[PDB]
This record gives C-alpha cells, structure tokens and sequence, in this order.
C-alpha cells in the first residue's frame, strides 16, 4: 500500500 | 488536479503567501519508475510472503525499510526551490530531516546543505539513511546538541508523533532566529496516529486542534497550531504525497501541504 499509512 | 487550490475559501493572509506547483520531470520520472517497478509481480509476491510472516513481529514501515520498497516523493528540485524561494546555486550549512523515512526526499533536499542531519524511528531505515551517509541523530538528541539548524524539515511526521506541539517548539528551541526556516508537510485532512507492530495505529498523546473537513480549511486552521510554537508561515503549497505500487495498484497519492515557516 502506502507507506505512510 | 493534485497542485489546485481554492484560494477563495483560504484567508486573504494566506492567499498571498501560496506557492503554485505543478507536475515536474522529476514528478514524471518518479511515477514512470514507480509504475515499471509496479510491473513485476513475482518480486511483489516475494515481498507479499515475507510482509505477511514479519508483521507479525514488525512495523510496516520497518518491512518496507528491510525490503527496500515503498520509497516516496514530496517535491522535485524544482518545487522545493521555488517554494523555498533559493536558487539552485544556493548553499547554506545544517538541514535536519525528523522522521526521513528512507531519505529520499532528504536526497533531494540534500544539494543545497554541507550538513545534512536525520532523525528516525526504524532501524531499518536508520540503516538506509546510513547507507547515504548521512549523521543520524536520535529522537532526543537533534534538540539538545549545541547547534542551531538553518533549515529543518519535519516533512510528514506530524500524524505520525506522540507530542508534535511539544517538537514544534523544540524546533523552535534549535533553528537559527535570522535566516532559519521550517519545511513542514501534513496530509490533509488531518489522520494522526502512532505506528505498532503488523500496521495498527494508536491514538497521540498530543493532538492538533487542525478543525475542517477539506484540504483548504484545515490549512485555514493551521496557522493558530503554528503560533503557539512560534512560527509563522511565510510560504505554503499544494502537492501530492506519492509512493511506489503494490500488486493491485501501480502508484499511490496522498494530499500534502507543504508549509515554510519564519521563526
Ligand atoms: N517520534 C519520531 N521521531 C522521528 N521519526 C519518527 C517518529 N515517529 C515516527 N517516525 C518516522 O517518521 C516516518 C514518517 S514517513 C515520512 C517521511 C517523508 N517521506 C520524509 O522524508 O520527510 C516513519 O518512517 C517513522 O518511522
């Protein structure tokens, strides 16, 4: 997904 | 698309303090990376199997720090100059990048710095930071060193701490009063949690009273949390927060804004 979240 | 604001529901303060971006080649260049890396799936399907047994016993951002995936973009060269309002031949001496992630947007920060400073919280990403040698400084240490940083940047880290107001003014406390600015990004609408093992989030201990529902009232309530430390922004833009694919998807987009603030 994204790293962020 | 990812670059528009409406100027008519900011403030006439911040009206004039907006900086404009645009897609860049360098924006370019990343996403074409970011998709033909998205392209192999066996590799994916490796990185699968090995996320799901280590989230068990992980963080993900310290699985993607051991598997060397998910890097990310905030600005280009492009952009971060003219948002600073720097020339490319523009060089100062100290930058500290709080929460770098895996540096790649320290790397892009970095040619205008002869000093270039990190904080972070995975090792794993400790150890990529190292790798483009960078000093790594610890979660108490870039406050109480004996210097006083030109530029700090704590791009990100906002939603993803426990005291932000508390670090807001520690950056206060070690940035330079006369020509020291702060590169600060947060996504907006504000999503703050603190990280744990397998991708759980957990509530801050310090929350921002950022109230809105879209991007551009949030960032119309900025400007009170930003005060309490002692900043003020001088300049501020709109940009998207992309990172690498996965299996199902080839690029990833989060809404940032980008903030400079003045002491
Ligand atoms: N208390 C803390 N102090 C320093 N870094 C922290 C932290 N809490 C979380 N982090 C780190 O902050 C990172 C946010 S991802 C944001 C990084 C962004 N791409 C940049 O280069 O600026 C995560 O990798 C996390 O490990």
């Amino acid at each position: 997904g994204h790293t962020h979240e | 698309q990812w670059y528009v604001c409406n100027r008519e529901k900011l403030c006439e303060s911040l009206q004039a303090v907006f900086v404009q971006s645009y897609l860049d080649q360098g924006t370019q260049i990343f996403l074409n990376n970011s998709i033909e890396k998205s392209g192999w799936l066996f590799i994916q399907l490796y990185h699968s199997f090995v996320s799901s047994v280590f989230s068990l016993f992980m963080s993900r951002t310290s699985i993607n720090g051991l598997l060397g995936r998910g890097s990310m973009f905030v600005f280009s060269p492009d952009q971060f100059q003219r948002l600073l309002k720097i020339n490319p031949d523009w060089k100062t001496h100290r930058l500290l990048d709080l929460g770098a992630g895996d540096g790649e947007v320290t790397k892009i920060m970095s040619p205008h710095f002869e000093e270039i400073y990190a904080t972070e919280l995975s090792e794993t990403m400790i150890w990529q930071l190292q790798k483009k040698k960078y000093r790594v400084l610890g979660i108490n240490e870039w406050q109480n060193t004996g210097f006083q940083y030109d530029v700090i940047s704590c791009l990100n880290l906002l939603d993803r701490c426990d005291q932000p107001l508390t670090l807001l003014k520690d950056i206060r406390s070690v940035l330079e009063p006369t020509r020291g600015r702060v590169i600060l990004a947060l996504v907006l609408p504000f999503h703050p949690y603190v990280e744990n093992v397998g991708g759980k989030w957990e509530k801050p201990s310090e929350i921002l009273e950022i109230k809105g529902q879209n991007w551009e009232e949030q960032v119309n309530s900025l400007p009170e949390v930003f005060r309490k430390a002692g900043f003020v922004i001088e300049a501020f833009t709109r940009l998207p927060y992309l990172c690498e694919g996965d299996m199902y998807n080839d690029y990833y987009v989060l809404d940032d804004a980008v903030f400079v603030l003045k002491p």
